[PDB]
């Protein structure tokens, strides 16, 4: 019952989707934190010093207000981001307004779920954390290979997802009134540094982006420069 | 909706013994209005081949870019083999005939050196008929240039004095300077007698060394 | 294995064995080394022949006057990918009159490679690529795997016994990056790097190919007697 | 444009002029109106120059493919019918073409077919297609016989072309002659119409009405 | 497509020693009826490109949406989308010309005359023209439609050839543009008193001036004209 | 996402049997006993109704459908297949006969069309045979009153008195025990009610069975149709006199 | 339907083509004998079809596949006559049939033809007899006596009793040889002979003449020996 | 794993050169009854096995016969119709991937060229004329 | 396995390797190129003496300056030869010149590599690789005389001397030991005949071995039986003498 994509097990399970989740588990750590306004952080494994620093960007931008990160098979995430860009462009052409985050999440979920209905294809081997800011405020969403997606206050996926989830829960409990933008960036850097301990014997690079009202004018921008260095120093101090 | 237009240019191609010359006016106009005083129409397409399409500006530009792309792909697919002038002429014929039912509204002249090293000029019609010639003028001033070239290049209707028209004047070798002088005089006359002709003359000379460019001023500067 | 008859089947541990076999097909190919500096990028390829009466197969394909690649693995797949890259570069040069960036070509190749690893009825490519180019952002070198993973490095090597060249590049990383005024010095560095991967073999004018791109340097290939002074 | 072609004991004689005009202005006087389909086949250009050149080169390619596949030279009838079938597809699209496919084969001897853009294809002995076809056809009809030598046939073709050029304002810048035998075509040079007129008037006492 | 309904007016442009200046009015005429006012016909693309559109305004909106989509697309997976891999006037003009020619070849044209102006990344001023039928050309001074007949003769009195471009300051070019706009308002029945003007300079950048008005007009002598004999 | 199921899923066994058709017949056999009796002035079609849940409204689902104002049908087997096939038959009765000739198709031609539809499922690619057996009751001017049975194999047979389902054998034996040449519509209804009561295990009332009749004419229902589906109250009244 | 039914095996063989050959080697034997003039085709238990006025075709294997091939060949011959104004030669028709058979062995969703073909005739304006055989794999060749069919032998007999640098210059000798070769593996007398001569002279011998030939062969066998 | 449910690749040869599906259909017909439709005014057909496919083939034959009558203004010869039906049945035995028909046909027809004739056809597509059953 | 384009665990395609194995069972074909021509020789096998040896065509002309020889499944090479002839004629039609030998070889290899995955974004036409290997000999003004070995894998090589078929190993060893860059046309023909005689189990005659040449002056020609017989006689005399 684990040889085809669209075959139910005797207990009602789809083993190909579970194997895709197992493939996602091998990916690097990617986290997303929502503030009152959102912040996406990813760890890039430096397999060798031959790699050029800051040349393998993993966080992707959809329209001018959506930020996406993924853990798993990077080409699958890139394909999903291309499909999301196509859908966003179609929505913007048809209705002249930027696509709302729930609508984009629904489109991605429908696409991923349709990729699990036939045995001529295989489910995506990525888990995606994507978010942004629209007329209704700041939104964060997490989508799985099964096609199910949910909104989160904080989300994490990859090898070190458990430590990141624990840190996110502690931060949510300690901040019932929310977080700011710079504080969210610092917390994301700290959580990435703490979750990197699942590897230890491997250098890594931190990549951070944010999208909130004020300091970004409701658009998605990459955190680069003095702010990123301050976040890295704060993460190293903790 | 009329999908065609006229921009009123004049070009001329002359093949020498070991050189070729392709000249053109630089005035772009439409309906008694001057769009531009310097809009070149003669381009170096590579492999010592110089091409010029006259008439509809958009169709000419499209044909020139398509021919350049064809040369690039020919170099890619045949180990950078040089494209001969006859092969280029046949390829341009196929390109023109590919849209015979929606033809380019242009007259095309290409120039270069043949496989033996002599000057070669090929003339094309809008729907894709081509012939190799020694002197060919195209545009609105072609009727004002070709008789002059026939009289001053082929020495037609000229006979040796003292023979009472029994011995024709023999053909003589013409250097590139003489061809340049004849082209300049013909274009000056065309500028004098044609309203659409004359803002500047651009000449491309093709030899074994390569392609070189010269420019001269005309009236209505 | 019961999860190996097609590319649309995941292993219980989450692996695609067809992609792994395609990767292993690269390991049975000749070694090719790529490196770059601020001004120039160089590819060095060791060629092979069927026997003493046959010629050496070409390993470097030109994509555009500012971009080229070298292959390791299945030659026809490399030809297909090179034709696709030529078409993309020509489209960019025609529609927008802009020279295509190397990163854009990397993204295009990544997408095309991914599209062949998810649909039933097709197979993944069986060749690895080292792509060099020069654009407004400088010189770029990229490594391409059939899985769709594209990486940017100062230097890399693919094929068989590639660990020696990669180790040499890692050791001498701080040296060949600063080689900007002398393209021939960068070519010498690449040749010395690929020499570490030779298994009881000697570089000859028959099995050595050297491609180079640079700032004021169209993509130029040296083969045969052209590589006499680099041996 | 006269473009005559006739059959005789020595094979086929094809004679054409070289004048191309547009709007009463002479565009060119060095136009090659004979298309060499292959070393054994010739065609005549009338109507649209581009259509004639393109489709006769295509016919040559088709004949080359046929001879490669069958290891035998293609007959004149087969090539003429291939061209006619190709043209009949495009009828009503505006193609203009009148061609004489002339060839000497071992099986069929010398053969001339006329094919137009309307789809007509007919085999004949003497053909003249052009603006000044009437004068040349009259000359040929007045001086034809299946007994002429090669030189006499060539002179007859030149005389017919000269008459057509003299009596038609759209014909005559030069005369091009071709002789088709079982071993292919032979080109007999290009003769200026102006000099040919004076030469014929001096040799034969014709054209008395013209002062010289 | 087949005939314009709501049409724009002349767009004028010229080059000065450090950049380009392009101006156009804000009328949305409906034939002989001045139906719409306050219509912006100068579209800024990036920090270095200005596109001026004359003719059918529905097609103007279509191609400005196309320009917005192109700007959005250029930023995808482009870390240098604002430093060195940003759009240039040449790329935008090539894309627009390709689109116009493809529309012409299908007998479904965009009834527009478009002037692309800007400063290239190397400091060279770009100013080129396109329209339906895909006809393209360049000149130190450009004008579309009615302004092609009246604005060009005046502007060519200041910048007549290429060598005159380095000798023209921004003030002189702007004064010439304003005078040309005043003349066009004098003699064009589809013109409006209000217009917008954009200046692209290699040093300063993009300066946009909206809600400009034609002033210093002459009408006093009209008191002396009476009858027709 | 491509179909890539062009090959047929039903093939011949070495013994000459079609496995999928036999399995569909097996699925049909474990259904509900539905019977049909043809009389001299009409034809009666009766069936039993089950309750999926006590809270379910049984009248929302009807096991007998009107194909044409003169032709009705009942099924034994998989309900959704019967519903889809009824919709298809309703569409075919218009798009193939009535829109061309201006009249409703005769019962035999409609049965032929339904049999063709069911046969197309046993030979085309990427499909399975319908798991239903249909009883068609109709009247036409030239052929009179007719009753047909269509199997999952697409083979249809005319019957004078037939029954299908779990108690098909016993019901057929009861019907063949006494079938006279002077059967009336009410006599056929009484015989059908008796057979259904004998076959059923209990709870034999008007809300647990569904019956329909073809015959005579109903101008009151024109707004006449020959198809009348009896209401629960009329069934109860007829059972009171049983 | 596009599944590759015919694919290579690990030993470099295509099993579908070999099974088609096995299917061919199950039907009645067909013999083709060529002399100095005329060609004689013999068939066991109409098995000879006229593709055109000058060419005939015999088959061994599946009857309906042979019918499809015959229809294709007839259409091709008519198209050739219409296009080139010349009757098709034997070699061209044989090449067309072999090409069709080969093409059916390299397309998805189809199986190879289980038919072996013998084509006999004369080229236009020519007198030299032509005899060809085509295999299900798409390979065609020219022969003088092939016996494509399998009837448990005939090839050895025809190899023995042929040529000696002297073809059967008379039609009667060729017919007698064909009948004897057929009778070598046939005990009853289930024998049909068709003779082809130039100028479209295609005839079929009646059963009475075949019976006379069989009786003469039996008398010759029992008299001299 | 697009679709590996192909039912033994119906249209392939056995190692001995036989067609399994055709033989199984012949077995099914032999297990059926022992042998009533009108194709046109002069041809009748009797069926054996799988009456639904028989009806489909009979409708196709009727359409073909009426097309021939419209084209030539003459009644179709029996042999032409039998050959067309046999070719239709053989088409499913070589390509398409579908199961072959399971019907045996017995045609009796009269034409103006042969004067009463009888034929039989099977799922293999081979048709044979018989003096008597 | 169970897939036309399935990679093996070692990184190869099963179908391509099986096609190579099929080619290994074909007849012997040899080609030798010198500075004054290229000679192609083939071995003709007849399963019966009654076959006409002149009807076996394993040497085929692509164009006047390009010839081809085949080894393996001879029926599969007809489409390849048709494509090569069409490509050469099309190149002449589009450029008024003869196509390069390497360009034609690349076109043939693209055709062979096609139909499993498009070399220029096209679809498929055949369901299995070709089963025949080709030797393409030609002359062009760019490089001179060229000989190419083309395999169904889609890759091609340029050889100074190449032998393919059943006896390819020993023939290739002899070519390695014998070939040098200063041979003549007569020496090449004699060497081809000698190696064909060595490889063939049967005695070398003019009815079982065929020769052909391609030279710049005379194009591509196929030797008749008399010329081959005289060459065999010369080879025998030279062998018996020196």
């Amino acid at each position: 019952y684990d040889l085809s994509n669209s075959v139910f097990s005797p207990d009602g399970r789809n083993f190909q989707v579970e194997y895709a989740v197992k493939a996602v588990e091998n990916g690097t750590t990617s986290i997303g934190i929502k503030c009152n306004d959102v912040v996406f952080a990813v760890e890039k494994l430096i397999t060798s010093k031959l790699l050029v620093p800051q040349k393998n960007v993993k966080i992707q931008v959809v329209d001018r207000h959506i930020g996406c990160v993924y853990s798993g098979l990077i080409p699958d995430g890139r394909h999903l981001v291309n499909r999301g860009r196509e859908e966003a462009a179609s929505f913007k052409k048809l209705y002249k307004t930027p696509i709302p985050i729930p609508a984009f999440a629904d489109r991605l979920g429908q696409y991923v779920q349709a990729h699990t209905l036939y045995n001529s294809v295989r489910p995506f081997g990525v888990s995606t954390i994507f978010g942004g800011v629209d007329k209704n405020g700041a939104h964060l969403y997490m989508l799985e290979p099964s096609g199910s997606y949910w909104g989160y206050k904080g989300a994490a996926t990859g090898k070190g997802r458990q430590s990141a989830k624990a840190e996110l829960e502690k931060l949510v409990d300690h901040h019932p009134e929310g977080l700011s933008a710079r504080e969210a960036v610092k917390q994301a850097a700290k959580i990435i540094y703490l979750a990197h301990e699942d590897n230890k014997e491997k250098d890594f690079e931190l990549e951070i982006s944010w999208c909130s009202l004020s300091e970004t004018n409701g658009l998605h921008k990459f955190v680069k420069g003095d702010l990123l260095q301050e976040a890295i120093d704060f993460a190293q101090k903790e | 909706f009329n999908p065609y237009g006229d921009n009123g240019g004049t070009i001329l191609g002359i093949a020498g013994e070991d050189f070729a010359v392709l000249a053109g006016d630089t005035r772009n106009i439409t309906d008694y209005s001057i769009n531009s005083r310097y809009e070149p129409k003669v381009f170096d397409c590579g492999d010592n081949i110089v091409m010029s399409a006259n008439g509809f500006a958009a169709d000419g530009d499209a044909l020139v870019k398509r021919f350049k792309n064809s040369v690039k792909w020919y170099h890619f697919d045949h180990n950078d083999k040089k494209l001969s002038i006859n092969s280029a002429a046949r390829n341009i014929q196929h390109l023109l005939y590919g849209k015979r039912f929606f033809p380019y509204y242009v007259h095309t002249i290409i120039a270069g050196l043949d496989e033996d090293g002599k000057g070669a000029v090929y003339s094309f019609d809008p729907v894709g008929s081509y012939e190799r010639e020694q002197c060919r003028a195209g545009g609105a001033a072609a009727s004002l240039i070709m008789p002059f070239l026939d009289n001053q290049v082929n020495f037609k209707n000229q006979y040796e004095p003292g023979t009472n028209g029994k011995v024709k004047k023999p053909l003589k070798y013409l250097s590139v300077e003489e061809v340049i002088k004849l082209v300049r005089d013909s274009f000056t006359s065309a500028t004098e007698r044609h309203i659409q002709v004359g803002d500047g003359l651009e000449i491309l000379i093709v030899t074994k060394d390569g392609v070189r460019k010269e420019f001269y001023e005309l009236k209505r500067d | 294995n019961n999860y190996d008859g097609d590319t649309v089947t995941f292993s219980p541990t989450g692996r695609l064995f067809q992609v792994e076999y395609a990767l292993e097909a690269i390991k049975q190919g000749s070694v090719t080394v790529g490196l770059r500096s601020n001004t120039h990028a160089v590819l060095v390829a060791l060629k092979r022949n069927a026997d003493e009466l046959s010629s050496y197969q070409k390993k470097i394909i030109k994509c555009d006057e500012h971009m080229g690649l070298s292959l390791a693995g299945l030659a026809p797949d490399a030809r297909v990918l090179s034709n696709y890259l030529r078409q993309q570069c020509n489209y960019s040069s025609l529609v927008f009159n802009r020279k295509l960036a190397v990163e854009r070509a990397g993204h295009l190749l990544c997408d095309k490679a991914q599209k062949n690893t998810q649909s039933y009825g097709g197979r993944p490519y069986g060749v690895g690529l080292l792509i060099i180019g020069y654009d407004k952002s400088g010189a770029h070198l990229l490594e391409f795997q059939p899985s769709g993973n594209v990486t940017e490095l100062y230097g890399t090597a693919i094929g068989a016994r590639s660990q020696g060249a990669k180790t040499y590049l890692e050791r001498t990383l701080d040296t060949f990056i600063k080689i900007d005024g002398n393209p021939d010095e960068l070519i010498k560095a690449g040749v010395e790097a690929i020499s570490q991967s030779l298994r009881d073999e000697s570089l000859t004018v028959d099995n050595l190919s050297i491609a180079i791109v640079g700032k004021d340097t169209p993509f130029t290939i040296y083969d045969g007697e052209a590589v006499a002074k680099y041996i | 444009t006269t473009t005559l072609a006739f059959r005789f004991q020595g094979g086929i004689i094809v004679a054409v002029d070289s004048r191309a005009t547009a709007g009463n202005w002479v565009a060119s006087q060095t136009v090659k109106k004979v298309i060499e389909i292959n070393p054994f086949l010739l065609g005549t250009m009338a109507g649209g120059a581009a259509d004639c050149q393109f489709w006769e080169t295509w016919l040559g390619s088709q004949c080359r493919l046929h001879e490669l596949r069958e290891k035998e030279r293609i007959s004149v009838a087969a090539a003429s019918k291939i061209l006619s079938n190709l043209v009949y597809q495009y009828k009503g699209a505006g193609l203009s073409m009148g061609t004489m496919i002339c060839g000497y084969t071992r099986k069929e001897g010398p053969t001339i077919y006329y094919v137009d853009s309307d789809g007509t294809r007919l085999k004949g002995d003497i053909f003249c297609v052009g603006s000044g076809q009437t004068f040349a056809y009259g000359v040929l009809d007045s001086n034809y016989k299946w007994d002429l030598s090669v030189e006499d046939a060539l002179y007859l073709g030149k005389r017919s072309i000269l008459a057509a050029a003299h009596r038609d304002a759209y014909s005559g810048g030069s005369v091009n002659l071709y002789h088709v035998t079982e071993d292919g075509w032979i080109y007999h040079g290009n003769h200026d119409v102006g000099e040919l007129f004076w030469k014929v008037k001096e040799e034969e006492g014709s054209f008395n009405n013209v002062i010289g | 497509t087949q005939q314009p309904i709501v049409t724009g007016t002349s767009v004028i442009s010229m080059k000065y020693d450090n950049g380009v200046i392009i101006a156009a009015d804000n009328l949305g005429s409906y034939g002989s009826l001045l139906r719409f006012n306050g219509v912006e016909r100068l579209i800024p693309v990036g920090d270095n490109t200005v596109v001026g559109i004359s003719g059918d305004i529905s097609d103007m909106q279509h191609i400005e949406r196309l320009l917005k989509d192109l700007v959005t697309e250029n930023a995808y997976d482009n870390p240098l989308a604002d430093a060195e891999e940003a759009l240039e006037p040449s790329y935008i003009f090539e894309y627009l010309a390709t689109v116009m020619y493809q529309r012409r070849s299908k007998m479904n044209p965009l009834w527009n005359a478009i002037i692309v102006a800007g400063v290239q990344s190397n400091g060279d001023q770009f100013l080129r023209y396109v329209n339906l039928l895909g006809v393209t050309y360049s000149s130190p001074t450009l004008a579309t439609g009615f302004g092609a007949h009246m604005a060009n003769p005046l502007l060519r009195k200041v910048v007549d050839r290429e060598s005159d471009i380095p000798k023209t300051t921004v003030q002189v070019a702007e004064e010439a543009i304003v005078n040309a706009m005043r003349v066009l308002y004098y003699r064009d029945a589809r013109s409006s008193r209000n217009f917008s003007l954009a200046i692209i300079d290699k040093n300063t950048g993009l300066t946009f001036k909206k809600n400009l008005q034609v002033e210093n007009m002459k009408w006093d002598f009209a008191k002396d004209i009476k009858g027709y004999g | 996402m491509t179909d890539r199921y062009s090959f047929s899923l039903t093939t011949f066994s070495p013994s000459g049997k079609l496995g999928q058709i036999d399995y569909a017949l097996t699925a049909v056999k474990q259904g509900v006993t539905s019977l049909g009796i043809k009389a001299t002035n009409g034809v009666v079609i009766a069936t039993e109704k089950k309750s999926s849940s006590p809270l379910a409204m049984s009248e929302t689902l009807s096991k007998v459908s009107l194909l044409t104002p003169d032709i009705g049908a009942v099924y034994s087997g998989m309900g959704p297949d019967y519903r889809v096939l009824v919709d298809k038959s309703r569409k075919v009765a218009h798009t193939s006969y009535k829109r061309i000739y201006g009249e409703y198709p005769p019962t035999k031609l409609l049965v032929s069309e339904v049999a063709k539809i069911m046969q197309e499922a046993t030979q085309s690619g990427g499909v399975r045979p319908f798991g239903v057996s249909l009883l068609i009751a109709g009247h036409d001017e030239f052929n009179g009153f007719s009753l047909y049975q269509v199997d999952p194999s697409g083979s249809y047979f005319p019957w004078k008195a037939t029954a299908i389902g779990k108690g098909s054998v016993a019901a057929k034996t009861f019907l063949e025990k006494r079938w006279n040449d002077e059967l009336e519509l009410e006599d056929a209804i009484h015989i059908a009610l008796l057979t259904l009561k004998e076959s059923v295990e209990g709870e034999f009332n008007g809300d647990t069975i569904e019956l329909a009749i073809i015959g005579d004419e109903n101008p009151d229902l024109l707004g006449g149709p020959r198809f009348r589906k009896l209401t629960s109250q009329e069934i109860n009244d007829r059972l009171e006199a049983l | 339907y596009d599944r590759a039914l015919s694919i290579f095996s690990p030993d470099g063989h295509i099993f579908q083509v070999e099974y088609a050959l096995e299917a061919v080697k199950r039907g009645t034997c067909a013999v083709g004998v060529k002399g100095k003039n005329c060609v004689v085709l013999g068939c066991e238990r109409s098995k000879v079809s006229k593709i055109d006025s000058h060419v005939v075709l015999s088959f061994s294997g599946l009857n309906a596949d042979s019918r499809i091939l015959i229809e294709k060949a007839r259409v091709e011959a008519q198209s050739h006559r219409l296009t080139l104004e010349d009757p098709v030669t034997v070699e061209y028709l044989t090449r067309y049939v072999a090409g069709v058979q080969q093409r059916y062995t390299q397309s998805g969703g189809v199986r190879p033809f289980g038919v072996s073909t013998l084509i006999a005739g004369f080229d236009p304006r020519d007198d030299e007899p032509k005899l060809y055989q085509t295999e299900p794999s798409g390979i065609y060749s020219s022969w003088s006596a092939q016996t494509i069919g399998r009837n448990s032998t005939v090839r050895e007999f025809l190899e023995k009793n042929y040529d000696r640098k002297e073809p059967p210059a008379t039609v009667e000798e060729c017919v007698k040889l064909t009948v004897r070769s057929l009778l070598e593996v046939v005990q009853t007398g289930n024998i049909e002979i068709t003779v082809v001569k130039p100028d479209s002279d295609i005839v079929a011998l009646s059963s009475e003449e075949i019976n006379q030939y069989v009786t003469q062969i039996e008398q010759e066998k029992q008299e001299q020996q | 794993m697009g679709s590996r449910r192909y039912d033994s690749r119906t249209t392939i040869f056995s190692p001995e050169g036989r067609l399994y599906q055709v033989e199984y259909a012949l077995e099914s017909i032999s297990h059926a009854g022992t042998a009533l439709y009108k194709l046109n005014d002069k041809i009748a057909v009797a069926v054996a096995g799988l009456t639904a496919d028989a009806e489909i083939l009979i409708n196709t034959a009727r359409i073909h016969a009426q097309n021939y009558l419209k084209t030539y203004n003459e009644d179709i010869p029996v042999e032409i119709l039998v050959r067309r039906l046999s070719d239709i049945k053989q088409g499913y035995t070589q390509h398409g991937g579908l199961r072959p028909f399971g019907v045996s046909f017995i045609y009796a027809g009269y034409d103006d060229r042969y004067g009463y004739q009888l034929y039989t056809s099977n799922p293999s597509g081979n048709y044979t004329g018989w003096k008597a059953i | 396995d169970r897939g036309v384009s399935t990679f093996s665990p070692e990184g190869r395609l099963f179908q391509v390797e099986y096609s190579l194995e099929a080619i290994k069972l074909g007849s012997t074909a040899i080609g030798i190129a010198t500075k004054e021509g290229v000679v192609l020789g083939v071995e003709k096998r007849a399963t019966s003496p009654l076959l006409e040896s002149d009807s076996i065509e394993k040497i085929v002309e692509i164009d006047r300056h390009i010839g081809c020889a085949m080894s393996g499944l001879t029926a599969d090479a007809r489409s390849m030869i048709e494509h090569a002839r069409t490509a050469a004629v099309t190149h002449n039609l589009y450029y008024d010149e003869d196509i390069n030998v390497e360009s034609l070889t690349q076109s043939v290899c693209d055709l062979a590599l096609r139909f499993g995955e498009g070399a220029s974004g096209e679809e498929r036409l055949m369901s299995r690789p070709f089963g025949v290997a080709l030797l393409i000999a030609g002359h062009d003004a760019d490089d001179g005389y060229q000989l190419f070995h083309a395999e169904p894998s889609g890759t091609f090589y340029r050889y100074n001397a190449k032998a393919i078929g059943s006896g390819s190993e020993g023939a290739q060893a002899e070519l390695l030991n014998e070939w040098h860059s200063s041979l003549t046309l007569k020496e090449a023909e004699l060497l081809v005949l000698k190696i064909l005689k060595q490889v063939m189990e049967e005695k070398l005659d003019e009815n079982n071995a065929q020769l052909s040449c391609i030279t710049k002056q005379d194009g591509f020609k196929i030797y008749d039986n008399e010329k081959t017989a005289e060459l065999i006689k010369e080879l025998k005399e030279k062998e018996a003498a020196e």
